[PDB]
DNA sequence: GAGGGTATTCGCCGCCTACCTCTCCTAGCCCGC
DNA sequence: GCGGGCTATGGCGGCGAATACCCTC
RNA sequence: CGGAGAGGUA
């Protein structure tokens, strides 16, 4: 039909979609918001759980307090308990915290009650628990003014996990189990070779498991009773080198805490303490449910216990032995049977998602345990009848752990704000590498893979292209996280061959049990497939045909496995996985162009990808615009209320990119609730527009577009077709310091008058002055209590552009400044960067390249009608890389730009029978959409190329094949053969040449080793690596290598004399001794080794 | 191994992956076939004493040289009995 | 041999260093775990940065200031005890802890 | 490492279905990851040589 | 333009897997902000034009420039030291043409 | 001991060299690079310099 | 006996004595090779070396005072153990027991660490170098150039 | 038991180069003015 | 009462040496 | 400009 009906102001973007849409894409940021409002226990989460989890709605803070409280002494004569966590209004609004530097947080209060167990006296208080960082409406925590995103983490779900490794001597199964606890102690039970079953409690020596049972008091008769079928455990029983119970108890204590009297009593106490407690060992409800499901112990009773039990361990061992030998299921008493099978720790049922709520809860948990130890300590060193709740509670650990998490964690990541899509993709990332997760250096090749359980939960595309290949995924479009933490993906319950609605959100485990059906399958609108054989992921991700009676469930859309940035690639199924991955990772790098243009051939996941990203100002409630200006819309509601939306004009994103927002409504229009009322950085009428539509030719041209390079027309430079605005943020502060008196003054000591012209009376450059590199921005003096160094902030190396805004925070104005400062002046310099040679334009299909030449518009291949092509892409890049989707995009872009009219004079064409109406005729510049896996077929492209409208005169410049007859503007003669032309959507990546060019003759040098400094920031010099010395040695060039390593790097006298020699006419001096070698000699001596240089 | 790991264990001469035994003296072979092992015994055509390669896993395949290795087949002073890779030190 | 350096080298030698060699290397002893005074922002005395052990922190400038001119060169300060020379000496001299 | 017995039956011109594309990504990601790890290993081998 | 005339400049690309990863060319000023690399040395440097960067090094001593002009000049390095096959051979667009 | 120390296992090489009191004849390429003297190869051979 | 002879003959053949393994003095690296950076705001960052040197000096002074003032042999032995551990941490931190960790539970860079790994002196400052008269830009194809 | 011959286990070492951007670099507490 | 200084368990392979288990005198 | 962490380019 068209784009959609859900969005009121949706542009009329017709779609080539054949299949319908049983479900609408959920809120894309809903994962973070709905996992944090669970943490703070907002009413909305309570309502959400009411129609589902009404049995026990408890928040994260409430759960932490319930697990912690009560806190009682050894005698039990007193107690401390918490309850009803409470939040107040945020101290300042989001913009204020972002501007100043305040974190966006709200107070947290808890009702603490102290009860004395020998007087009945109860003292209650409301204790302030610190300022709790809050989440904005998007999913971002503002920390120290900077905007951060807490990335979800794919940890391993705690619980029992078997496997079937193969030995080298026995060459049998060596089934090993590890009861992986949350904050617990590992109690592995391997099947060690030679038909021996053993334990490896914690990481200590491997005592047998019959020893563990003897420590449990189990009789050998009871063991061999419940272990009778097991020959291996019987062997480990009679062959155990241990008898009684005290022997085993003492044996465990020998390793638990060596160097202490291993009394039987202490062994019993520790045996109970390590595993069967709930204050040193907590499987957590997520782990407990997993264990119960795996062993089928308690199917009915609700989960109200997070500590192991004797039944758990004995069932673990029984399952282990039954897995050994060769069983198919087990029937442990008091529980339903469960199949015997190993565990794949890659399967998404065996690895869960620590959303932001879970991570913040865990850090609060460790802070609260630190406070609990302090309160227990102070519970015995203060006299009774003087203790009150407020005198025992020290908040410091909690407020410290919260800051520790939000400042110094791998998951609290600086948000990516290159373009509206980068942030939205950051907020929906599944990073498998955090504290408690895999390590990048250590992670192998079995984790860095695509699992068949990733279908519809993690995108098999859109992965980092470097060392993070596979450790950082992206959450699929329709996926959501269940209360435990596992991910679920919508399906469409098909019943008796009828593809019925009532979508059910299946998880990975239950997904395995049933048989899922592909939504692209031909449902005939009558609840019955056309052909009986439809491919389905059988059990272990085995695609196979099957009869309609076997099929259990169905996908929601042909577009469910892909993520939000991979769903914006048109003709995705025509690209190879590598190039689609490159394109998905590139759509997150396109810079916001000064003007935006939505694709002619987009997919459809661009209006929602912008209204769910939070950069388009969606109207809160329906109403009529009253006054619309560049800086404020004022919706006059249908109830007399006015809600003015303020537009953030020319702001700075996390990556120096402009954040323009402009209204797209008139003063008389009527808007509806949910309508886009203003554009954003990369947006056109509410849809993502990360690039521009350019006329492209696919010919090789004089070698300038050689080996992935690009040739651009000069029109893209003169017309600002690709002209991005960037803004840089320069800051400087005047610290109080011990000496005192630091002041931002205008008069610069030992300075010229002309250079001081720009600075205003205060000493700050006047806004609107083009501060070129080297110019003064803020004259700052350093009163080293005249002892005043003119350490003035200047336009850094490689900066330019006008000064658009100054922000100064004064102590005299009672501002929230850091400790020991008076002023925190800050400046913004903005610069418009046109596209030049070296910038890295790239389409959506992975066809990246760097502009090799910008030809003048005169000498460009021009069509028969004189229109010069805007860009030329080499032919040799397409067929090799298996990204033909770009060619189809080019053809459909030409069709959309030209407009068409299928002539149904006598019956519709055969190739257009299933083409939707409103697509049989399109006016010029008609934006279309081809959904990612259900779009324009090849025959339809052929037809729409066969019928297109003339341009101005009755001349069709592009024939049926799609190739035009171009004229070489450089020589004049027409090219001998027709050339493929069309309109392709390409994006200017944030890899401009202006940030990469860099050179050094001399400058700052390192301090410890006197080598030059590193980095383009402080001048710095490129590193002559170890393997660039091997090349020079292989060349035999000795003098060049010697000079490079001595008189250019760390021969200070050599360096200065070389400079003097070059500036004068004298020959280049001889080298000396590397300062690095002397540093090494001193360090070797410092170790305690009399290194000496004999003669 | 048949790639970069093979090159690494070659230049490091570690102990390949499967140390396929190699002949030590010329003469006929009296191989017997079992499970998880063989009995590749080489008669000392030189006139000394027989060579023994018995418990070496039968899962490892034999090698074809000049004729597939078999009982009665003649093996030279350094002909390899199994197939795959040989330990650089023993050769 | 060869003292500091100068490219006539051959046979760079290493070996275990005896306490006598260690005490010969050091130009003093460090017996106070201090680094620098905050108020004056100058090195402490007998610390890990003592100018009397490692050398001047400024070119031809004693700790007390009795000498700050080039002509005064090589004289050990009578008052503060730091040797007057170029600041680069702080890269070479070592201390030892008894 | 074993072959999928389906197999992929549509070229990149006709456009792969959802399952075919998924099972193709299966093998593509392994290639990318092994490329990264093998360049890491080859650097060390070259240094030792 | 007079100063840089006939002064070799060693262009380096990382990783410098083999000897020809460092080669010395003759610098020519070009309008822009990107080093212009002759298409034939791409195979030697293993360098394409999808965003790759390269380091530039300038030898100073008369000895150093002699190495850069004789030992390391690109035109003198046409054969691969590994096998002796030519590396400044036409490829891609040149082969098609 | 300098080349071996710079290659790998610096602590083991340095301690065993210290025990054995090994003297390093600076005759290699890596060592002449470390001390910043002409490498005994190519245009560093006594014949050519 | 062969493994032991490998170490015994080393001391036998040469004039060096095995008494160099036991230290009576400990050398202090020059300050400029272990400097402190005075960032604006009094944010003086002390290299990991200075912290360990301070630990050793503190314990040495403690043990010196305890011996000078007299103390039971048990306390003096405990202090000598702590001094031994401090010196062991200074030379090679984390080799024995729990590494001496500083702010935010990170082990400290001992003297042994300045000479090890890809970050150590040997493979960072000696083999590879940083050089002036050097620059870096993006490359584009120039087809009008000559080889 | 000593002793030796075999295994068995744990500690250590190693894991491409080059470059760009960003954010944090302590916390608790005890003594002094 | 507030400021400043002083102290405090998802890597993996190779390899060697520091050490369990069993026959012999 | 020293350390730790994160992201990214080839
Ligand atoms: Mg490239
Ligand atoms: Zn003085």
């Amino acid at each position: 039909s068209s784009s959609n009906n859900s969005v009121p102001g949706a542009p009329n973007r017709v779609s080539f979609a054949k299949l319908r849409e049983p479900l609408e894409v959920p809120g894309l940021l809903d994962v973070q918001t709905d996992s944090f409002e669970w943490l703070i226990g907002s009413p909305r989460w309570r309502e959400s759980a009411a129609e589902r989890g009404d049995v026990n709605p408890v928040g994260g803070l409430e759960e932490v307090l319930y697990e912690l409280s009560p806190i009682e002494d050894f005698s039990g004569s007193m107690s401390l308990s918490f309850s009803d966590p409470r939040f107040d209004d945020v101290k300042a609004p989001v913009d204020e915290c972002k501007d100043k530097d305040m974190t966006y947080a709200a107070p947290l209060f808890v009702t603490a009650e102290f009860i004395n167990n020998n007087t009945g006296e109860i003292k209650s208080q409301t204790v302030f628990m610190g300022d709790f960082p809050m989440m904005t409406e998007k999913g971002t925590f503002i920390i120290n003014g900077t905007e951060r995103v807490v990335v979800s983490q794919l940890v391993r779900s705690p619980g029992v996990y078997f496997d079937e490794t193969i030995d080298k001597s026995t060459d049998k199964t060596l089934h090993s189990v590890k009861v992986i606890p949350s904050r617990g102690a590992w109690l592995e039970f391997d099947v060690d070779k030679r038909d021996t079953v053993g334990v490896r409690i914690d990481r200590k020596r491997r005592q047998p498991v019959t020893v563990l049972l003897k420590a449990l008091g189990w009789t050998s008769e009871q063991i061999v009773e419940r272990f009778g079928f097991s020959e291996i455990m019987r062997s480990t029983l009679e062959k155990d080198n241990t008898v009684g119970t005290d022997e085993a108890l003492l044996d465990i204590y020998r390793k638990l805490r060596p160097g202490e009297p291993p009394t039987k009593e202490s062994a019993q106490t520790l045996l109970e303490n390590l595993f069967f407690k709930e204050k040193r060992y907590d499987l957590a409800r997520v782990g407990r449910y997993k264990v119960n499901k795996k062993l089928g112990l308690h199917v009915g009773e609700p989960i109200t216990s997070s500590t192991l039990t004797e039944e758990d361990v004995v069932a673990t061992i029984e399952y282990l032995v039954r897995l050994h030998e060769g069983q198919t299921t087990m029937t442990v008493p008091g529980g339903v049977e469960v199949p015997v099978e190993t565990d794949d720790i890659d399967h998404f049922g065996n690895r869960r998602l620590r959303t932001v709520g879970e991570l913040i809860q865990n850090q609060i948990r460790v802070g609260m345990s630190r406070m609990e130890r302090v309160v227990r300590e102070r519970m015995t060193t203060q006299d009774v009848e003087a203790i009150t709740p407020q005198t025992l509670i020290n908040i410091r650990p909690v407020v410290a752990a919260i800051k520790e998490f939000f400042g110094t964690s791998q998951l609290s990541q600086f948000m990516d704000q290159n373009n509206p899509l980068s942030g939205l993709t950051h907020k929906r990332r599944l990073s498998a590498l955090g504290p408690g997760g895999l390590s990048r250096e250590r992670a192998g090749l079995e984790v860095r893979d695509v699992h068949p359980s990733h279908y519809g939960r993690m995108c098999p595309i859109e992965t980092p292209e470097g060392p993070n290949i596979g450790l950082i995924g992206s959450l699929s479009v329709y996926a959501r996280v269940n209360p435990f933490g596992f991910i679920e993906t919508p399906y469409r319950k098909v019943v008796d061959g009828v593809v019925s609605d009532e979508i059910v959100y299946l998880t990975a485990d239950e997904e395995d049990r049933h048989v899922v059906a592909q939504a692209n399958s031909p449902i005939d609108a009558d609840g019955r497939f056309v052909e009986p054989r439809v491919l389905v992921r059988r059990k272990a991700g085995e695609v196979e045909y099957v009869p309609s009676s076997e099929v259990d469930y169905m996908d929601v859309s042909p577009r469910q496995m892909v993520s939000v940035a991979t769903a914006m690639i048109p003709f995705l199924e025509h690209d190879d996985a590598n190039r689609a991955l490159m394109g998905a990772n590139m759509q997150r790098q396109a810079v916001p162009l000064v003007r935006s243009e939505a694709p002619l051939v987009g997919t459809g996941m661009e209006l929602r990808a912008a209204i769910d990203a939070g950069d388009v100002v969606v109207a809160e409630e329906s109403g009529v615009i009253e006054e619309v200006s560049a800086d404020y819309i004022t919706v006059m509601h249908d109830n007399g209320t006015r809600r003015t939306y303020r537009m953030r004009k020319f702001a700075r994103s996390n990556h120096g990119t402009c954040a323009n927002q402009c209204p797209i409504v008139d003063a008389g229009d009527r808007v509806e609730a949910g309508q886009v009322i203003a554009d954003g950085p990369c947006t056109d009428d509410g849809e993502m527009a990360l690039g521009k539509n350019l006329l492209v030719a696919i010919m090789p041209w004089e070698g300038h577009n050689y080996e992935d390079a690009i040739i651009l027309s000069n029109r893209l430079v003169e017309e600002d077709v690709l002209t991005s605005i960037h803004i840089e943020e320069h800051e400087i502060d005047a610290r109080d310091t011990k000496l005192g008196a630091e002041e931002i003054t205008r008069d610069i000591p030992n300075i010229s008058d002309e250079v001081l012209a720009d600075l205003d009376e205060r000493g700050i450059v006047r806004i609107g002055a083009e501060v070129r590199d080297g110019d003064i921005l803020v004259g700052k003096v350093t009163p080293k209590g005249r002892e005043v160094r003119d350490t003035s902030l200047k336009v850094p190396h490689g900066e330019s552009g006008k000064v658009i805004g100054i922000r100064v925070f004064s102590r005299e104005d009672e501002d929230e400044l850091p400790a020991g400062v008076n002023e925190l002046v800050r400046v913004y310099v903005a610069q418009k960067r046109k596209i030049s040679d070296g910038d890295k334009l790239a389409g959506r299909h992975g066809n990246k390249g760097v502009i090799g030449k910008i030809l003048p518009v005169e000498d460009m291949p021009f069509l028969a009608d004189g229109t010069p092509v805007d860009i030329i892409l080499n032919t040799h890049g397409v067929p090799r890389r298996m990204n033909i989707g770009q060619i189809l995009e080019t053809h459909l872009g030409w069709c959309a730009h030209s407009g068409w009219k299928v002539d149904a004079a006598k019956g519709v064409p055969d190739w257009a029978a299933r083409l939707p109406d409103e697509l049989l005729e399109a006016q010029p510049n008609a934006i279309v959409s081809t959904p990612v896996f259900d779009g324009a077929q090849e025959a339809e492209l052929q037809g729409l190329l066969s019928c297109t409208l003339p341009n101005r005169d009755g001349d069709v410049l592009v024939d049926a094949d799609g190739k035009a007859m171009l004229f070489d503007g450089r020589s004049g003669e027409p090219f001998p053969y027709p050339v493929t032309v069309g309109y392709m959507y390409i994006m200017k990546l944030h890899h401009l040449v202006d940030d990469k060019i860099h050179a050094r003759s001399t400058g700052p040098y390192s301090m410890i080793t006197q080598q030059p400094l590193g980095g383009k920031a402080q001048f710095g010099g490129q590193r002559f690596g170890e393997m660039e010395c091997w090349a020079m040695q292989a060349y035999g060039a000795a003098y060049t290598l010697q000079e490079l390593l001595t008189i250019k790097s760390d021969d200070t006298v050599g360096r200065v004399k070389v400079y003097e020699a070059i500036v004068k006419g004298e020959n280049i001096p001889e080298p000396g001794i590397p300062e690095s070698f002397k540093v090494l000699l001193k360090e070797l001596q410092s170790l305690c080794l009399n290194v000496e240089v004999l003669s | 191994t048949g790639g970069l790991p093979r090159v690494q264990e070659l230049f490091e001469a570690r102990v390949p992956r499967g140390k396929a035994p190699i002949a030590d003296v010329t003469g006929r072979v009296r191989l017997e076939d079992g499970e998880r092992f063989y009995k590749i015994t080489i008669v000392p055509d030189d006139g000394g004493e027989e060579v023994v390669y018995d418990k070496i896993s039968k899962r490892q395949r034999l090698r074809v040289f000049k004729r597939v290795l078999s009982d009665g087949d003649h093996v030279e002073v350094g002909q390899q009995l199994m197939e795959g890779s040989a330990d650089p030190h023993e050769v | 041999g060869a003292m500091l350096d100068v490219n006539f080298f051959d046979e760079l030698r290493i070996g275990l260093a005896t306490a006598e060699d260690i005490r010969q290397w050091s130009y003093g002893e460090v017996k106070k775990p201090e680094t620098i005074n905050y108020r004056t922002l100058k090195p402490e005395k007998d610390g890990l940065f003592c100018e009397k052990i490692f050398g001047p922190t400024r070119d031809w400038e004693c700790y007390c200031g009795k000498y700050k001119r080039v002509r005064f060169k090589g004289i050990i300060c009578e008052r503060c005890g730091v040797e007057v020379t170029r600041a680069k000496v702080r890269r070479e001299r070592m201390g030892h802890i008894e | 490492g074993e072959f999928i017995p389906r197999p992929v039956k549509s070229s990149f011109r006709e456009g792969l279905t959802v399952l075919e594309y998924f099972i193709n990504t299966h093998g593509a990601r392994k290639g990318l990851a092994d490329t990264a790890l093998r360049t890491a290993d080859s650097g060390y081998l070259t240094r030792r040589l | 333009e007079e100063v840089i005339a006939e002064h070799p400049v060693l262009l380096n690309r990382a990783p410098t897997l083999h000897r020809l990863g460092i080669q010395a060319f003759e610098p020519m000023l070009v309008e822009g902000k990107a080093i212009q690399l002759h298409p034939l040395v791409c195979e030697a440097f293993n360098a394409d034009f999808d965003g790759d960067q390269m380091a530039v090094h300038l030898p100073l001593s008369a000895e150093a420039q002699a190495e850069a002009r004789i030992l390391m000049l690109s035109s003198n390095n046409i054969l691969s030291p590994a096998s002796g096959r030519p590396l400044a051979m036409p490829r891609l667009d040149m082969v098609t043409g | 001991w300098l080349s071996a120390a710079s290659f790998q296992e610096t602590t083991r090489v340095l301690t065993d060299a210290a025990i054995n009191c090994r003297s390093d004849k600076l005759n290699g390429l890596k060592e002449n690079v470390i001390i910043g003297k002409l490498i005994p190869a190519g245009t560093g051979i006594n014949r050519y310099r | 006996a062969l493994k032991r002879l490998k170490v015994v003959a080393a001391f036998q053949q040469s004039g060096n004595s095995p008494m160099g393994m036991v230290l009576d003095a400990v050398p202090v690296i020059p300050p400029e090779l272990r400097p402190m950076v005075q960032l604006d705001g009094g944010r003086f960052a002390t290299s990991d070396l200075n912290d360990l040197y301070r630990r050793v000096i503190n314990r040495n002074n403690r043990l010196k005072r305890l011996i000078d003032l007299g103390a039971p042999e048990i306390i003096v032995n405990n202090e000598k153990r702590m001094l031994q551990e401090s010196v062991d941490a200074l030379f090679d931190n984390g080799r024995r027991g729990r590494p001496v960790t500083g702010p935010g539970n990170r082990p400290l860079k001992s003297l042994s660490d300045l000479l090890k790994g890809k970050q150590g002196r040997f493979r960072q400052n000696l083999l590879g170098k940083r050089v002036d008269y050097s620059g870096r830009s993006v490359i584009v194809v120039g087809p009008q150039l000559k080889l």
